[PDB]
């Protein structure tokens, strides 16, 4: 009981199992072949199953190029989902989407248990409702936007502002503060940064306890829409059986919508909005929702989006909207000010900034900063085109704070010492929230504006400006 | 016969050989369990949308009919439990058994068979009740941004509704789990879990429950409609009902409409919501009242859904994205919410109060456009910035905490009469704090009276009473 | 003087407020031509879609 | 005559075998009534049109109630006419379904009673005229500034909020109060709520026995909701041959109309044309439109709303209906935010039948000095706006002044606003009219407050309230 | 007939564009596939196998004419959209006629910056 | 046309001036007659191979080293949008282009030359 | 091949857009089911196995380079249409090019606020 192939379209191949021994949809199967003759080329290939046709015949899409495929090809059929090598083992490897290992350190044995990529979603039962604000150890995302665990997190930006950047400051703190198991995915990621990122892990020595899965731009659509539910399967094996914190990062989940929308049109189905397929909230859903926190523990994810042209109306953000429980968001014009990671403090929002959740001098402080940036956004213009000397005394106060504020948001990064060598620090949340409480008194006024870019306390900003001498 | 067997199998979408005398919208059983709505009967295939997970599903697996045409069990049994569309329950208490089970798809009461309304719907919210009424049998539109507070507004709604015997009904479509279970708690926290059913379809759901959830819920409200006990129904969101139905049009191979909709969209929502009116006293007089909730990208009220929906109801509620990010909880604005039944509802207390409210909060909304100078006329202009700043500080009301009927207007009579305005603005809201637990210990006489008349306390000692307060007040 | 610097605030109190009128009404004519060019372009995207459903 | 079976259902679209060869005609009546041979089975009552032929002795249909219950292979009869609805004056006074059936429980009508098809091909060139007389309906702005005329079909177009059903009430009233005109009413696509406040403020107003009503709604197939408009056309088409007389017809909503039509288009499977409607929209419109006529027995003039989709009149729909339009009434928001109702802007509404002759050269005259003076109004605020009252001389200032006056007088009390406010009402002739408003040009009455002419008949009503008030 | 036999003729069709409506209706009838606006591309054959049999024969024919005015409607004044610019290829002049004016009292007035005549000259006496 | 032009170019050897009235209507023309041939549309109703056979006459009219031909075409804008295909493709074959615009004929300048989109090698 | 013996390359493609809408007539023609405009599904797969060859070999490789330097003409100012996003998605940079610049004497046109680089600052000389 083995198909034979019977069409091939690119991506798309048909096969004719016999009867009686069809595969179920999401379905995996093998290719193994060698060239009888010197005319054809030896191929190894999987294929998984998209939807059934009219007689015995299946359609399904492939994972690696079609190229050399013959029509009347043996396939092999595994009888089961895609299945991933799940355990301690990858903590430091790197993985395709099949979970062959990329790197060259070496090969997973056969006789290891592998999960299957699809499972049915968290039930009604056993969900729960814990929150605790996770001390991230970034200074705009701890003051103004306190993050959750148990939740999906959302980093929305055009293109160049820091979304990778700031995710491998995530990455790096997270390990210093706990041995909580990280799952990290580049889906659809160009391979360049993938060098950077796996040399940069190595040679900090943050890989011991973390697994990395990729799949590349240059592979089939197909291939890049199931790395995502890989990582997914990962982080489920540390949560049920460890039973402990284990974030998941998501590189870039645009790539993924834009996947399924290509996909659906190889199948053949009809377009809708602006082109995405018709099921854009289903397969977006079913993605989203495994990310939860039942009561074995956590699975808390921090994502990052593109918004193609800085209007956030397109389908691929707008149906990620609902889902995310806190979102911030990248503005490129702060990031060529040079003010990092470049995060709005008034566009950002999160469920967690509320007394009984978060704490009641955070809250009062956060509500004090984000008031102190609005009435310094419509100054600006009138201290541009009137004399600055006319604004009054009191806007005058909240201008020079307003200064401060805004450039003491910045911090020095592990993750600069590839870019501009800078050691860079890690901040507990109560010396952000009283450093600010120190920014908002106004004693420490006399102390420069200049002092305050890159820096992981006010002592520190005292020091750079005694370097100044001030 | 009974059998046929499944040759297709879509994107949740099936085909079937066989099933020769089914019928157009009976339901079909697969083997595996779940379970379908027969379409299409077409020459030879029909056509069967499958409900569930349809992974398991392959060609040549049995499908059987079940009988009947699509129908939701419902009985005095659900109250208090949490079920899927289909009426399965989700919660976890145990199987709940009720003998009685109502088409989801039926005729409405007929233009003989309704009344005039002219029973008021008390929700708490101080805006709605004062400003933009509802009453027993009207379809009332929440439109607004995302994260505005309109499931706040819903879920104080459906608390506060106690004495009153207004059996209520939630419906969750495509929501969060986390959010269903918070909300949920919260019904369990607060005691109002008694008298209110809760339904879900999430998201990892495929889109044809999503499409069915507002359907059975309407049909679990026919059952008190008939008999006779009022009842109110909320939908999480319409507009991914709206979602769910053009994926469910589209695998279907049918061509889209304006705007990529399909134009079958108005069908759709006028069905499901000109169902909600009230019965005659021949009938027994029941009702069905709805609240429909949609959403606004970039707060537009133009684009074609809302508009489409705007259409079918009796008002809109439009919740400010604008106000609420200030921070004015729940924000409402004064000049684009309006609602045609409201003016007859309403009770003769509070339609005194409730008409210098709304030229007060009219009048200063434009006012506050130009207000921030503080020396501009004469005490003239000033007042209007005087009564509108202590009005807004009145309307905002504490985070999830209904408010009491008759308490609610002798507050709005406090405010609208004039005796704030020697108060000073900063302190404001205290004195309603203050005065809800004094009032109730020294001015129980005026509470009974409202709750005797339907009209405003014997204005006598109205006074004095009140004078009573704003001393002890400090 | 005195008249003539509160009579100037008075003269570019007016000229901007004109000013502003004259930039909101402009705006107004802008947004609905591109509201009639971004209608135009969806409506011939559908048209597309239809031609293509229909020839396969 | 002969019987067929059903072989296909695919929503409100059914398809039929008749073996014999005896097929139907196109918009011929096929009837389904069973009742359950089996426990598994539905009891259902069923009428359908006949649409296209399909070959194979193959029928399309289009259902007028839903198709819930229907199997496959049960039996059709043929009717052999169109679908026939009662005619005479046992439809007076009572209400119907687009079958012709009561709605109303007051009773049914007998087996008697004649039947006229609803589908006849239109009148002849020759039986037309062209002679042309003024409705008179009373409504002083409607009458004076945009005359109503036999056969012409009337558009009213407006917002939201604006009065529409409660002018078709006014309307209606004023006509069977003083002229007796026999009035025939179709609901397409309005709220059944005002279905039944529309027979209750008939009952109330105690025109009820002259009028003929017949409703589809909002939860009818929209097979239904298409052929109920033609219902009420067929009904004052009795009106205007065998009783040879003046009729009045009324169409709630046309939109819907074209709207069911583009619904029914897609489900018979005929493809999309501009924005999505059906291909045959300007044939489909123009043949109800052209029934509407003043042949030489009498006339059928109609009064029609109409909503603009989507404020965009170059949409296919509006336009083709307001090629077929004669006179033109616009309804503004703007207006109604005060006192002044109905909320008419003279300045928009138009009319062909203002024809200088028609009227009256002394009634065109009058018409043309009052249109003139809001025109000039309309911009002489902008100029007291930019400059102001004081920038402008004595003659401008008197127009203003008139023009306040011409505002006020334009609105009327009217028994519809008995429920919402308690003002008993007036009745105004043309002559009338037109004598008032001729005086009020003049200006000698200019010594009365703009505050007196708020709402009111003559001007001796006006001299009545002005003394009294003080 | 007329034209051929030597007599001068004049016709007025009263609206092309709902000659236009009328083929985009029949086409979509049939299942041809849209184009601008769901016009098909037979738009431009249609309407030039209509109006170049209207002519000025030679004296070795005969010497007849067929003048021809068409009219087209413009919706909301787009004279930029596909019909309009349809026509006004195959047309030897255009006259514009302008609504802003006409409500304005100026009964009737005629656009001159979009109204040209490209037999000017030919046609005018020599007085004018 | 054009073979009659290649002749003398080639064989005579003269210089030759060739104009074409309006090359759209090669364009148009086998817009109507692909859909009835049986091939799908594209991104406005067009033919697929618009710039195939569009680029095949177009590279043909050439001066090689044997004899210069200089050629003046028009191309009617199928509206006023440059946008469209048919424009789009036949913009890169031509050293030297002029645009007419509607908005200064209406001006009453003449001719209707556009000052800023005129490009020239 | 040059890369591989060790010597640094770059590769010009004057116009990726042509080469897309060859594809597209190409697939057409073969009667491929359409997507967005009329372009294959393909097309990112296709332009990403071009584009993703580019490298800078390791010293265990021979320390060779590919840089590559694509170019899409965009009609009017578009953006946001599929060719350019999918481009603009796969690119480790763009320079925007406006023509409003160009006829205003800036040349070459480059405007800063649009344009990135995501590998910039190392690549730059220690002094520049
Ligand atoms: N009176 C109030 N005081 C304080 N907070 C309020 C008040 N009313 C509403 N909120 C807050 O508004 C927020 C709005 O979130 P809500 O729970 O309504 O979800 P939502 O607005 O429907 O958004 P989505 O539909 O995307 O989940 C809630 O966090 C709620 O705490
Ligand atoms: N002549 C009038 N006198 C007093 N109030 C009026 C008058 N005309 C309109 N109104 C006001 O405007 C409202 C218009 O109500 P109406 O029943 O005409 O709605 P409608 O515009 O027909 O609704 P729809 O367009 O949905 O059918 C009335 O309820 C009343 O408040
Ligand atoms: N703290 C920093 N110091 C210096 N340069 C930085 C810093 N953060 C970001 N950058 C620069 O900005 C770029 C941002 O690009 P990045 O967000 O990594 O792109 P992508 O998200 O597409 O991978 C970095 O590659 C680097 O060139
Ligand atoms: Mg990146
Ligand atoms: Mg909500
Ligand atoms: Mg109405």
């Amino acid at each position: 009981t083995r198909g034979r192939v019977i069409q091939v379209m690119g991506p798309v191949v048909d096969v004719k199992f016999e009867n009686g021994h069809l595969p179920a949809i999401y379905n995996a199967l093998k290719i193994q072949h060698k060239a009888r003759n010197e005319n054809e080329v030896d191929i190894d290939l999987t294929l998984e199953v998209a939807l059934h046709l009219g007689d015995d015949t299946v359609r399904t899409i492939a994972m690696a190029s079609t190229d050399g495929l013959i029509r009347g090809m043996e396939v092999i059929d595994t009888g089961a989902p895609i299945s991933v090598p799940v355990g301690e083992v990858t903590l430091g490897r790197v993985f395709n989407v099949l979970g062959e290992p990329i790197d060259l350190e070496g090969d997973i044995p056969a006789d290891a248990r592998r999960d299957p990529i699809h499972r049915p979603a968290p039930k009604f039962e056993e969900l729960a409702t814990e929150v605790e604000i996770l001390e991230t150890g970034i200074k705009v995302v701890d003051l103004l936007a306190p993050y959750i665990k148990g939740g999906k997190i959302g980093l929305f930006g055009g293109a160049g502002v820091g979304k990778t950047v700031l995710i491998q400051e995530l990455i790096h703190n997270i390990a210093q503060e706990h041995g909580g198991i990280s799952v990290f995915a580049g889906v659809g990621d160009r391979t360049r940064e993938g060098n950077d990122l796996y040399h940069e892990m190595k040679d900090s020595g943050v890989i011991s306890k973390t697994a990395m899965v990729f799949g590349q731009m240059n592979e089939p659509p197909g291939a890049r829409m199931r790395v995502a539910l890989t990582g997914l399967t990962m982080a489920e094996y540390f949560r049920d059986e460890q039973g402990q914190d284990v974030l998941l990062f998501i590189d870039n989940i645009f790539r993924f919508t834009q996947a399924g929308s290509e996909v659906s049109a190889l199948l053949g189905r009809m377009p809708s909005a602006v082109g995405y397929q018709p099921t854009l909230a289903t397969e977006m859903g079913q993605l989203q929702e495994r990310i939860t926190s039942t009561a074995k523990g956590s699975i808390t994810s921090i994502q990052a989006i593109y918004v193609p042209a800085d209007d956030y109306t397109d389908p691929a953000p707008a149906t990620t909207f609902s889902h995310l429980d806190a979102t911030t968001n990248l503005e490129r014009k702060l990031a060529e000010m040079g003010i990092y990671p470049a995060v709005d403090p008034l566009a950002s929002t999160s469920r967690a900034l509320a007394p009984e959740i978060v704490g009641e001098e955070h809250y009062q402080v956060a509500r004090k900063v984000q008031q102190t940036l609005q009435r310094y956004k419509e100054l600006q213009d009138i201290i541009a085109i009137l004399g600055m000397d006319e604004l009054s005394d009191e806007d005058k106060l909240v201008v020079h704070r307003a200064r401060r504020i805004q450039f003491f948001l910045s911090q020095n990064f592990h993750v600069a010492e590839q870019f501009t060598g800078q050691p860079g620090s890690y901040v507990p949340v109560k010396e952000t929230v009283r450093g600010f409480k120190e920014i908002l008194e106004g004693k420490y006024d006399h102390l420069p504006e200049d002092a305050f870019r890159l820096v992981g306390r006010i002592e520190e900003v005292v020091e750079k400006a005694k370097a100044m001498g001030v | 016969s009974d059998v046929g067997t499944v040759i297709q199998v879509g994107d949740g979408i099936a085909r079937a050989h066989g099933l020769d005398n089914v019928m157009s919208g009976e339901l079909v059983e697969f083997a595996n369990g779940v379970m379908g709505m027969a379409l299409n009967l077409e020459e030879n295939n029909v056509g069967i949308v499958i409900l569930g997970p349809y992974t398991g599903i392959k060609e040549g697996d049995e499908v059987r009919r079940t009988g009947r045409i699509m129908e939701v069990p419902v009985g005095e049994a659900l109250i208090g439990r949490v079920v899927n569309p289909l009426g399965q329950p989700v919660d976890g208490l145990g199987p709940v058994e009720t003998t009685e089970t109502r088409p989801i798809e039926s005729r409405a009461p007929g233009v003989m068979d309704r009344r005039s309304v002219h029973e008021p719907l008390q929700t708490g919210i101080k805006a709605i009740d004062a400003l933009v009424p509802i009453g027993r049998g009207q379809r009332e539109l929440i439109i607004g941004d995302r994260q505005t507070g309109k499931t706040s507004v819903a879920i104080d709604t459906i608390i506060n509704q106690k004495d009153q015997n207004m059996i209520s009904i939630y419906v969750a479509i495509g929501q969060k789990e986390s959010t269903v279970r918070t909300v949920v708690e919260t019904l369990r926290k607060h005691g109002a879990l008694d008298y209110t059913i809760v339904v879900t379809a999430s998201a990892s759901q495929p889109a044809p429950l999503l499409f069915l959830a507002p359907y059975a819920g309407v049909a679990m409200g026919e059952y008190f409609m008939y008999k006779g006990k009022h009842v109110l129904v909320v939908y999480d969101d319409l507009s991914k009902q709206a979602a769910a139905y053009r994926e469910l049009s589209l695998l279907l191979r049918r061509p889209p409409g304006r705007e990529a909709y399909p134009g079958d969209i108005f069908y759709l929502h006028s069905r499901l919501l000109e169902r909600a009116a009230k019965l005659s006293d021949a009938k027994g007089g029941g009702s069905l009242t709805a609240l429909p909730f949609v959403e606004t990208q970039a707060g537009d009220i133009s684009a074609y859904i809302p508009t489409n929906v705007i259409s079918i109801t009796d008002g809109q509620i439009f919740l400010q994205s604008d106000l609420f990010f200030s921070g004015v909880r729940p924000a409402i604005n004064a000049g684009l919410s309006v609602s045609r039944v409201g003016g007859a509802a309403q009770i003769k207390a509070m339609k005194k109060v409730a008409g210098t409210l709304r030229l007060d909060l009219a009048a200063y909304r434009e006012l506050e456009a130009f207000a921030q100078f503080g020396s501009d006329l004469d005490k003239a202009t000033q007042a209007k910035l005087a009564r509108g700043a202590r009005t807004v500080e009145v309307l905002k009301q504490d985070l999830h905490q209904p408010i009491p009927v008759e308490k609610q207007v002798l507050i709005i009579y406090a405010l609208t009469r004039g005796f704030l305005d020697d108060i000073p603005v900063e302190d404001v809201r205290r004195f309603e704090k203050e005065f809800y637990l004094f009032l109730d210990q020294n001015g129980q006489h005026l509470l009974e009276h409202i709750r005797t008349t339907k009209d405003l306390p014997n204005e006598d000692d109205l006074n004095k009473a009140i004078e009573a307060f704003k001393k002890t007040f400090v | 003087l005195l008249d003539a610097k509160a009579s100037e605030h008075a003269a570019r109190m007016t000229a901007m407020k004109n000013a502003t009128d004259n930039a909101n009404e402009l705006i107004r004519t802008l947004t609905l031509s591109y509201n009639r060019a971004r209608q135009a372009a969806i409506t011939q995207e559908i048209t597309e879609i239809v031609a293509g459903a229909n020839a396969l």
